[PDB]
């Protein structure tokens, strides 16, 4: 029983923490797109002189 | 003396012989009890696990 139970839970746990990743992965890349497509957009010497 | 001898431990060692065979009835009662309690904490565990 508690094998079964926690060993079961492992693998549902398993494909749960892989699942969070690619959630992570997917919006870090939505970030880093819209941060390039700003970035460049503005003006890669622009940002160097507005600061 | 002989007599006081044979009063004293046949009658407390019958009372605590009692209680050990009185034990001895826990004791295959309890594997009996645990060896169907495995088959309903299997059934009950195993089937809720789907």
């Amino acid at each position: 029983r508690v094998k079964k139970v926690r060993e079961m839970e492992l693998i549902y746990a398993r494909a749960q923490l892989e699942l969070e990743v690619s959630k992570a992965q997917q919006l870090a890349n939505v970030e880093a797109k819209k941060f390039k497509e700003m970035t460049e957009a503005l003006g890669p010497g622009t940002i160097r002189d507005l600061a | 003396a002989m007599s006081m001898a044979v009063e004293s431990t046949g009658n407390a060692k019958a009372e605590a012989e009692s209680r050990a065979e009185a034990a001895r009835i826990e004791g295959e009662g309890s594997v009996l009890q645990a060896k169907l309690k495995a088959q309903a904490l299997a059934i009950e565990t195993e089937a809720e696990l789907e």
